[PDB]
């Protein structure tokens, strides 16, 4: 019915850790495309940027 | 100091600050008054009869 807050993307993980440690994690900054873990259902390159269309955090190519 | 992963920034830390204090003195005023009447009667150190 309603959008849960886990639906609304923020950061990208910096280095992995397990439930009740803590992660460092960037807010802002230009990335790759393809280097990113996503999941299914977000496949194509223009779902991606509509993940982030207004964020400081852009998702651009590599050429 | 704060362990921080090699990737990401920095963590900032504050600090500290002053106090004073100030103090001003009291004041003090003794006196006596000296009458003919304390000069006169005889001190103890001096003998009988004529002083």
């Amino acid at each position: 019915e309603v959008p849960a807050p886990q639906s609304v993307a923020i950061g990208i993980a910096a280095q992995p850790a397990k439930s009740g440690q803590n992660v460092p994690y960037y807010i802002g900054g230009v990335f790759n495309h393809a280097a990113l873990g996503w999941h299914a259902s977000l496949d194509t390159l223009a779902k991606r940027q509509a993940v982030f269309d207004r964020t400081n955090i852009h998702i651009g190519n590599l050429y | 100091a704060p362990f921080v992963a090699p990737n990401v920034q920095g963590r900032v830390i504050k600090e500290s600050g002053y106090n004073t204090k100030t103090f001003k003195p009291a004041y003090v005023k003794p006196k006596h008054v000296i009458d003919p009447n304390m000069i006169i009667p005889r001190q103890p150190g001096e003998a009988l009869g004529t002083g």
